[PDB]
Parts: structure tokens; C-alpha cells; sequence
């Protein structure tokens, strides 16, 4: 047996695709370390493009709810065909604590 | 003697601690050796001042458990030292004094480079977190395989086992410490079928994909083309082992990188002849710290699967040194002195034991996500080949960094974690075994 | 009479489409030598791209028998739209002995 | 003198042996012309000490079927050249001594650099191995068309024949020898109007075609930037003649070759005022030796198809010297030293003569994989042009590359796969007559 | 073929002429030879690039043997290659198989090739102003041994010469560099050799620094230092190292003020035998085109009438502006060199004392006289040695300075000199 010509994305790519209960039970490890979240949306993964846009903000209301993914199907209804992240930030180490796609086309 | 001695020497915010494991010949009192280690690293044995640039000992502590042994914390001050010069630290503080016939063995424990001269220094071209924003690769232990067989490849075929490791998730792939040009496989050529390797496992799977080019060389000229070839063919990263090309070389190619955003993958290849006697040498947090503050975004910290508690203590203190900004003094955990890194850049601490499938559990609970492991120096690769054999190692990764992202306790949860990722994967299950 | 625009591919091209019972006598010259075959194959045969893909490992028979061909075609049912290859592998000289394509797309 | 005659020195693994064939003035003897020849050749005619740089004579051996001619087997030493000077060795050992007066002719058969010389110098640039892994062309020998008219094409002309040539399969395409640059065709102007024609003709057929484009200059200057703008068209190869231009403007190029990732094609124009008379001068498997050592990844070997069996096993003697790494004493086949390469690279053995379709099984036969084909040379090229010129020669190799590969004896079952290709090809039916 | 043999071709003034000496194969006929001759050395247009035979000319008192005569057009080489040249005319046809010897003989480069060429960096005229050294053949030892001397010693071998006297002195063909003596420590201890003995004996004195290396930037960076140290003169092992490194090195040797030594090391592979190979004739007209302000023509003093009217023909081809077809002296085409500078004639066989007066009558002033090539040294040194062969030079210059007939009268003037010269006396006999 091999290994398929598969196209793999990121942080999380080499998993099953991601349900939503996990990505409320991921995003829970982002805001519980004190960390702001956020979304992210592009039109193709490329190893070139390293920059993808950030949809409405680094959302953040509580020190732990639900902000992320409502927000998530939200942009699902709104852009069905980008590859649509969850990207959590620190500000203390000022990088990115993940980077992993939710939804692609 | 005993003028090297200052028992009650408060050491400055800006001297060069240093903290020896002195085991003196026998009728050497403790404080006449410990004077004698601060007597010929400085001010050896009036046309100066000798109270302004004396090494001090300033304390002994000695080593629980064991007599004839102590830990003299020398003092150096800060204007004997040049500035930005690693190899100066070394010259000064382990140079003159380790052959010293009073002493039957002594190592240099630990140093705490002030925040006044690790300014000096550059630090990292890249730290952790700059090396996580040119390769686009977030909140995961980055991965490596390890090209075996190490010699007789030649250069293409070197560039298919790179092209089969490097399709299936993996992101760095290593260049042996004992390939840098041999006549069966030159580095013009190496270089050039793992650009032509990794341009095409880049483009195939959108990361980007990176192999520690070995630009080690016999001249720091033929070095610098080394380098300046892998900056030519866009590559992301080198590497270079420097503790046998040295720290001039080192510093050179810290100074390189960060004047050409190549990173810098540090190997710690004959670093065992110096940090590997418990009672001789110089342990490798000395070490550790001596490249942070010369270049390297990565150092092979080794592993820890192996270890008891208390070494694998010792090796999570100088993970800590060369990856944290602050590391408070922890003799328990192996740090001497408190240091402050003064936001030097950090460095990646480099998993390469004989690790394995099994050990993802343990090497992302132990090691973060500030790391790299990599695979196949003592295990034996993968029955279905290589990119089966990469994926079996990143999908094992991503199931325990998912497990760790959740709350799953990897100490104890670990092994679920590995058996319930070898069902989605038929690249693991064949890999679950051995 | 001329020569047509026509694309060609790798060292045995120029000649008919290659049937299967050439290719069994064909990798009975490669592991015959002591050699081992193997099988490569990739989307496109471009003149910069040389690397193509590993199928599964680097075949070998007991010291001469049929595991090539039979595995070309469980790879003819597996992709029916990548050029295949059979390559050889020396160890002593270390360069490839053959390296031909048996399926195109 | 005869203190330069040892009759029993037994030769070391360091010394770099030389086996003339003198032929001496009569009343002569063989001990005392041959140690002349190990006399003027070092150490000539208590300062120092002789013993430890002068040139031995160690064997005679009479040629067997002629008199007043026998082989001097003399052994330099090792510290007596250069390292990595194959113009040293020249200078050292056919410099001085072949217009010695007592002798009629004197003819270096053969030469052996010791493992411990030949690693002072480069090799080629790449090898066999690695010329085939940068042009991704295995199990094959390789190809070229030869551009006539040699005279009077301007340079797009010239790229228009070369194109031609490289669609219809063949691998590379030689500039001729009286081609640097010329009037009617610079060569800024003819390497541009082919590299404007390689990659038209490699992205058309996704092979990777070359050309050998002529880096013979009047300078080393000249040559150099003649041959770093065939480096800034990106091109594969260039080529250079090695014995007009000398071994200090070929060992230069090599080094160049090397470290800018260009073959070389070793091209041995005006060879034949020393190799071709059987008396006198140098023959090829030293300047083949010469320039394993210097660089080249292709030396022209000529061909083998007009020539006896004796006139092609020495023929197939230095085509060994120059393409394997070990190759013993067989002095029928006209090796006359025993000569170890310590794993230096390959050069490819190009076949030049008056050669067309018909020499496919011949040359597939004697010349291995480990070889390139040249064509045009005296055959009066094709009825429908170029490129169904250069089809009929590349049809008509992989018939023979398939029939080796099928346990087809070449030798005896030649013929017919000629004659069952040009069935299923119409570019070789018109080529199978003439 | 037979397009090739044009026999009423009268070769135009810019044309580059060949006259090989073809051996054919027996049965091969003198005309199908020369065309074959002129065939693969081009063409293998054709009216205007075809190199094309224009006579035949056999060889007086031998059969199956003639001098072609070829004759190449002008824009079929490059301008300022002589290894174009040589790529050209005497790449593919020494191998034509249809002939059993093929030997290039002469060469005629017109004015129009010429011009497109340095020349030497130095003529005669330009480099016995730089040496300040006027109406007489200069000097040379060898140093002797040739290998074994450390670079002091070799120094020290190269002070005692200089001192007696004695203008230059060679570094050997087999001295580039090597364990026991590095280039950069012999020319370092050269030049200290140097600027001792021209401080001592204040004429201009010199060394020929052997810059013959493997590569060229090797070649440059071991000239670039003999610059450095202000040196006079360098040397090239010319035919080993090639006509792309010495081209180099005219360039760099014009343009730096370095004398250039061209040495004639391996020439003798490719001109010994009569019947096969290059004649040094063309050899030598090739690095006059390229460069050198010496070239060694070997001897005179062991030859016969012939072989020394041989010697003399290239002697006058490397020396003298305008050179008459005189085949008989073994010059083939009268050769206008179109004021390019001269280049020395070097004698380096067994010359000694007594051929003094010899040399100076047969090279005139315009010569360098190499000496420890075959003779067992002077009974007395280096210095007594070198100044055996600078008064005997010198008494040999005062009687030609004086019209006394060295061919007669010349064993008089060295006898008369050993009179007043006690190291010339005791090298009188041996």
C-alpha cells in the first residue's frame, strides 16, 4: 500500500475533517490561555501566500464563551468557497498559538 | 593565594557569572582551587589594577551527596570580555584553567551572560517566533525525518528520499553531520536536488517545506558560498554543526543569516567529547547558551524517552535557556544562574532521539510547541516507505497536538491518542506496531 | 516528408507503445544485473521537474522474478491518468540503470 | 650515470608512475637511456638529497616484435609536483625529455597518479553519474548532431540547424572546433540564438536538452565571461578544447564548471600531433588521464568502427581509464599501470567518427550506457533534414538500447533491429539505405 | 571532394597560409592528400570559408612526401586567438587517416592577423630599456639541482649566480610549487636574492619566477605577486600551460610591466620527429602572437649546417620585423610581422665558456644565453661560474665591439682573457 498525491493545508490538515464539537472543544484550549482568537479567510492555501484576511476582528467578549464559532458559521453562509481559518494570538509572545483551517472549498 | 576569593562579593548586574564543578586534587583546600580556577581564566599568577579585572569567586555550595566536589561560582567582569564574542567567553573562562594540575576534573556548569553583553550579541537571526512567521507553521512541534542511509546516496537519489519524506507532512528534512562533500556526493549537487526536492513537495502540498542544507565546510570562505548558494536557490533554511566548525564560524553565519533570512538549523555534532562526563567538561547548557547568543534557530536539545527524572530535569533546564526569556535559577532543574535573555530571540529545541510513532504522547507533552522532532536516527524507518512513513509521523503528530489543544492529559491519555489516530490512517495503523 | 510536432518523454520514446510483454523482458535485463526496479510516476513530465514520485518502495524479485509489471498494472487501475514509470536502482554505481515510461495519460 | 636505473626498486602506492616507450639512438643501451629519461624528467644532469626526488627506472620490459624499443617504467615521487597540477605533471615528465638527443622517439604510454595525487585535484565537475542526474537521462547513451556547415552560418542560422537537431530526440548538439567566434558569428550572438533554441526544443519536448556551447577563448578572461554568460542562459553544458587551450584554461573551467554547476565537454582538439604517431609524443589514455583530473564530464574517445581488434581494445583500454574506478594492468588492452581513481568521478566517452544510423548496434554494444554519440561528423546527414535526421538517430539508438536491455547479442542480432525499427519509423526508413 | 586543391589560387595578402609537410599513406595521391589536408581543417558557404591547397611543392631528395601549401581565409579565426588558431589548422587533420605523418611546417599570419594580436608585452628594444642592459647577449644560470632546495637555499643558489655577474637566472620547468619549495616562498627569498645582488653589483638583475600554476587565477595571483615584490621578469612554461594561460598572462604582463620568460617546456612531443607534429617555427610565431619578451631556442653548438640554419630560420622569425621566404633556412612564407615587437632567442643547451665567441657571432645582441644545461658546473661555484661566463661573454662583446672575427679570432679573446680573469682561467680547461 502507498501514499496518495494528497493536497494537505496546515496545522491540522492530517486529521479527519474537523466537526464543529471539536473546533468548540479547540477553541476552548485558545481563549482559556488567556489568549484572543480569531478567523480567517483566503481565497487558496499557497506556501507563497502567507498572509490570509482576517474576517470582522480577533472577536473576544468574555474570558471564556462561545465567540468564535458562531462566527465561523456565519462566515460559512457568507463565503461557502474560501479557505476559511481559526487563529488564536498571543500578545505576550506576539505570535500566532494556532493556525488551523475549519472549512475549505 | 586567596585573593581570587572574595567570599563576600556581592557579583554586579553586569559581571559574567560563571559556576565551575571543581574536583580539586586531594590536599587543595576547596577555596585555594576555587581561587585558582578565578586565578588562571583571568589575572594569572603593580602595572595595573588587579581588583577591577579579577575573576572572584564569590561563592563554593558544595555538591550534596558527593565530597571532593563543589561548585565555585566565578565571577568575571564584564569590560575583560569583547564585545559580541562568543569565542572570547570561551577563550577567557575555559581556556586556561581546565589543564590545571591542581584540579583532578572541572566543569563548567553553567555561565549567566548579563543583560549587558548579551547585547552584544545578535542573538538568533530568527527566534522562535520569527521562524514560525517565515515558514507559516503554528502552534505544532515542527517535524524532521532523517535522510538513511547516511552515506552513498548520491545527490538525486538523496533528493528522492527528501521529495518522500517531505510529501507526507513532515517539514524540515536533515542533512547527515557527516555529508558535507564527499566524493560520492558534492554539495553543489546536493543542494541542487533538494531545491529541485523541496520546490516540488512545496508546490505539491502548500507549506512550506524546508531541509537543513549542511553548509559546514573546511574554510568559513567555502562556507559563505555554501550558504550564499542555498540563499540563491530560495531555500529556507541551513544548518551547520558548530561546535567542530567552531564559534568564528558559527558567528559568521549567525551574521549571514540574519543579513540573508536563511534560518539557522545548529547542530551539536562532537558536543558528547565536552557535556557527556558528569565530572569533566562543559555541560551543555553552557553551550546552549553559548549559541543562543551566536546563531541558530534550532539546537538538537537531544531527547528525553531515555532519561530518568532528574536527567531529563536537567535537559528540560537548558531547553528552557535557549527558548524562554526569563529562566529563574533552578539548581534541581539544572540552572545555576538566574539569566535574563534581555528579548533575545529564542531557539528551537531539536527532538532527535531514537523517537518514533509512541513517542508523540511524550514529546509534545514534554517538549511544546516551541520545538522540532525529528525521526528515523535509531529507528528503523517505516515498512511502506518514506512519505507513508512521514505521514504515520504527523498524523501521530497532529493527533497529539489536537489531544493537548482539548484538555486530554498526554502523561495518561496519551496512548488513546496514537491507537484512535491509527484508525483514520492506514499510513499509522501499519506504523502502530512498530 | 517531415518530422510532426510531436512531445516526447524519457529514454525509450522514440519507439512503439511500449506492450506488457516487452516491459516483463524489459525488467528482466534490470533485475537480472543484480539491479533493483522500481515503479515512479507523476502528473506531468516536464524537463524541469525531475523528480517523479516513488509508488510504493523499490521492488525486488527473489533474484529474478515477475513483481514489477504485475504491480504497473494494480497502478493502471489505481491512477489511469499519471505517467508511470519503471526505473532501475544501482547501489554500487548509484545512478538509475533505467528510467522509461510505461503508461501515459 | 645509471643512478637513476633501480632495476629492483619496487614502486610505492605514492609515487607517480610513468611508462615511456623509448626508442634510443643506436649504440645506446636500454638501462642508460632509460635512465636518462628518469634523469632529465627530475633531479638533471650534495646540495640537497637525490635519493628522495629523482626519477627511477625500475622495469624495462622490451616491446616484443620490434627492436631498439622498450617500455622505461620510471617512478616519480610524489613531492616532487603540484598539487593539483596537471600541468606540473606535464611540465615534470614530457617537458625536458623528449628532445633528449640520445633518443629517436620517446612516447609516454601511460602514467599512474596515485590515490594520494589524484585527491589533490577535482575530478570532474560531475560525473557519470551526476551529468546523467542533472539531465535526467538514464540507461541510454547520449546523442549529438554536429552543425553543418561548420563555416559561415550566422548565429540564428546556427540556432536554427541546432533546433532542428534537438526536437527529433537528440539529447545535445556540438559546436564545432573552429567555432569560438568569428566575423560572421560572435559568440555573444551564437550562444544567445541557442539558448533561444534549447529552450525551445526542451519545453517542446520535455526532455532536457543541451548544447555544447564553445567556451574556447583567446584568455582566461575571455573565456571565463564567455563561459558565465552560457551560466546566465541558465544552460546545461558548455565545452572547451582542452589541448589547444592548455591544462592551466581547462583546470580553471573545471573549477568554474564545479562551482557554477555547468558540465563540461572536454572536446581533445589538435590531439592527434601527439597521440597519433606510434613512436612519438603522448598518447591519449594520458591526456585521457590528464583530463579525468582536470575537469570534463565528456571526452571525445573518437570511435571504434574503423579500427582493428587491437586498435580498439586500446581504444576501449583508455575508455575504461576515464569512465571506471578501478582498472587493472592489461597492457593488450594498453593499460600499463594499475591505476585506482579513489571514487573520482566518471567522464563520459563520446564516439565521434564517421558514424550514422547503421552503428547503433556497434556502438550501444562497445560503448556502454556510460557514453555519448555524436553524429554528422563524415556522414553526409539526411535526405528529409534535421530533425527527421536526428529522429533516425534516435530511433535507431533506443531499437538498441531495447535489444541490449532483451539479452539481444548486438553483435550478431544487430542488424535486424535496425532493420525491424525502420518499419515502425518513417524518419529511419529513409535513413536505412544511406 | 578535389574542390579543395585550387592550384591558380594566388593566396591573397590576408589570408593565413599553412605549409604542412604531408606523408600520405601509400597509394594515396598527391593531390587527393592536399585537398584532405585543406579538407578537415575546415569545411569537413564554401567559397568564401573553405581552407583551400594552392600548391604541392614535394620535397627534394625523398619520395611519398610534399609540403602543402594551405590557405585559409582571414574571417574564419578569431581576432587575438592563437588558440583559435591552432583549433582551426591543426585540430582535425593530424588524425585524417588517409595520411601516415602530417607536420604543420611554417605559418604565415599576415598584417591583417597580426594587428588583432598583443605581441610580445616587451620587444627587444622595449625590455633592454627597462633592464638598462645594451649591446651584448644577456646571461643565465639554471639553478642546479633542479629539485631538493628549499626556497632559501634556492635563494641562496640564485644570489651566488647573480652576484658573478650574471643578468638572469631561470627557475626550472618542474618548479611551480611543490612541499618541498612553495611559490610564495621561493619568490619571496628570490627577491631578497635579488635586490642583494643588485645592490651589490649594481646592474639590473633579474629572475625568471616560474608563475606556471594549475589554474589561471592561481597563475595571476603567483604573477600578481612578483609584481609586488617589484620584480623584473616572470617565466611560463608556455606549451603545458597553453595558449589561453599565456595570452592571459601577455595581457597581464603588458599591462602590469613584468618581463615575460616564455618557456618552451613540452615543445619537443609535438616537433622532435621530422615527419610528425608542429614544427617550433610555428610555435614560435604562435607566442609572438601571443606573449613573451624571451623564448628559449634551444642551442646552436650541437647542430650541423642545416640544423642550425633550422634554428636560425625561427630565430629570425621570433626576432627581426620582416623575415624573406627562404626555405632552404627552413622558412616557408615571408613573414611581416607589421612592427610587432621582437621577442629574445634564448640559447639553453651545453653551452660553456668557450662558446662565447661562437654565440655572439651567430645570435647577435639580441639574445639570452642560458648556461648549466649539459656542462658539470664550474670547478670553483656559482659565482666564480658566473663570472666565467660574464667575462667571457664580455671579452667576446669587446673584440666584436672592436671587429675582430669571432670565428677565428675568438679562441683568443677568451685566452687572452683568462689572463685577466682568474675564475675565467680555471673554467679555461674544464
Amino acid at each position: 500500500q502507498t501514499l496518495p498525491k494528497e493536497r494537505r493545508y496546515e496545522t491540522l490538515s492530517y486529521l479527519p475533517p474537523l466537526t464543529d464539537v471539536q473546533i468548540e472543544k479547540q477553541v476552548q484550549y485558545i481563549l482559556s490561555q488567556g489568549y484572543i482568537p480569531a478567523v480567517e479567510f483566503n481565497e487558496v492555501s499557497e506556501p507563497t501566500e502567507l498572509y490570509w484576511t482576517l474576517w470582522k476582528l480577533p472577536l473576544f467578549g468574555a474570558k471564556t464563551s462561545r465567540e468564535v464559532l458562531a462566527e465561523v458559521q456565519s462566515c460559512r453562509s457568507q463565503y461557502p468557497g474560501h479557505y476559511i481559518r481559526v487563529v488564536g494570538f498571543d500578545n505576550i509572545k506576539q505570535c500566532q498559538i494556532l493556525s488551523f483551517i475549519v472549512h475549505k472549498p | 593565594r586567596l585573593t581570587y576569593y572574595t567570599p563576600d562579593y556581592t557579583p554586579k548586574d553586569t559581571d559574567i557569572l560563571a559556576a565551575f564543578r571543581v574536583t580539586p586534587q586531594p590536599g587543595v583546600p576547596f577555596e585555594e582551587a576555587a581561587a585558582a580556577v578565578a586565578a588562571e581564566s583571568s589575572t594569572g599568577t603593580l602595572l595595573t589594577d588587579l581588583d577591577r579585572y579579577k575573576g572572584r569567586c564569590y561563592d563554593i555550595e558544595p555538591v550534596p551527596g558527593e565530597d571532593n566536589q563543589f561548585i565555585a561560582y566565578i565571577a568575571y567582569p564584564l569590560d575583560l570580555f569583547e564585545e559580541g564574542s562568543i569565542t572570547n567567553v570561551l577563550t577567557s573562562i575555559v581556556g586556561n584553567v581546565f589543564g590545571f594540575k591542581a584540579l583532578r576534573a572541572l566543569r563548567l556548569e553553567d555561565i549567566r551572560f548579563p543583560v549587558a553583553y548579551i547585547k552584544t550579541f545578535q542573538g538568533p537571526p530568527h527566534g522562535i517566533q520569527v521562524e514560525r512567521d517565515k515558514l507559516n507553521k503554528y502552534g505544532r512541534p515542527l517535524l524532521g525525518c532523517t535522510i538513511k542511509p547516511k552515506l552513498g546516496l548520491s545527490a538525486k537519489n538523496y533528493g528522492r528520499a527528501v521529495y518522500e519524506c517531505l510529501r507526507g507532512g513532515l517539514d524540515f528534512t536533515k542533512d547527515d553531520e557527516n555529508i558535507n562533500s564527499a566524493p560520492f556526493q558534492r554539495w553543489r549537487d546536493r543542494f541542487l536536488f533538494v531545491a529541485d526536492a523541496i520546490t516540488k513537495a512545496q508546490a505539491e502540498t502548500g507549506e512550506i517545506k524546508g531541509h537543513y542544507l549542511n553548509v559546514t565546510a573546511p574554510t568559513c570562505e567555502e562556507m559563505l558560498k555554501r550558504a550564499e548558494y542555498a540563499k540563491e536557490l530560495k531555500q529556507p533554511i541551513i544548518m551547520h554543526d558548530y561546535l567542530t566548525a567552531g564559534f568564528t564560524a558559527n558567528t559568521t553565519l549567525a551574521r549571514w543569516c540574519r543579513d540573508n533570512g536563511v534560518l539557522l538549523h545548529i547542530h551539536r555534532a562532537m558536543h558528547a567529547v565536552i557535556d557527556r562526563q558528569k565530572n569533566h567538561g562543559i555541560h551543555f547548557r553552557v553551550l546552549a547558551k553559548a549559541l543562543r547568543l551566536s546563531g541558530g534557530d534550532h539546537i538538537h536539545t537531544g531527547t528525553v524517552v531515555g532519561k530518568l527524572e532528574g536527567e531529563r530535569g536537567i535537559t528540560m533546564g537548558f531547553v528552557d535557556l535557549l527558548r524562554e526569556n526569563y529562566v529563574e535559577q533552578d539548581k534541581s532543574r539544572g540552572i545555576y544562574f538566574t539569566q535574563d535573555w534581555a528579548s533575545l530571540p529564542g531557539v528551537m529545541a531539536v527532538a532527535s532521539g531514537g523517537i518514533h510513532v509512541w513517542h508523540m504522547p511524550a514529546l509534545v507533552e514534554i517538549f511544546g510547541d516551541d520545538s522540532v522532532l525529528q525521526f528515523g536516527g535509531g529507528t528503523l524507518g517505516h515498512p511502506w516507505g518514506n512519505a507513508p512513513g512521514a505521514t504515520a509521523n504527523r498524523v501521530a503528530l497532529e493527533a497529539c497536538v489536537q489531544a493537548r489543544n482539548e484538555g486530554r492529559n498526554l502523561a495518561r491519555e496519551g496512548n488513546d491518542v496514537i491507537r484512535e489516530a491509527a484508525k483514520w490512517s492506514p499510513e499509522l495503523a501499519v506504523a502502530c506496531e512498530l
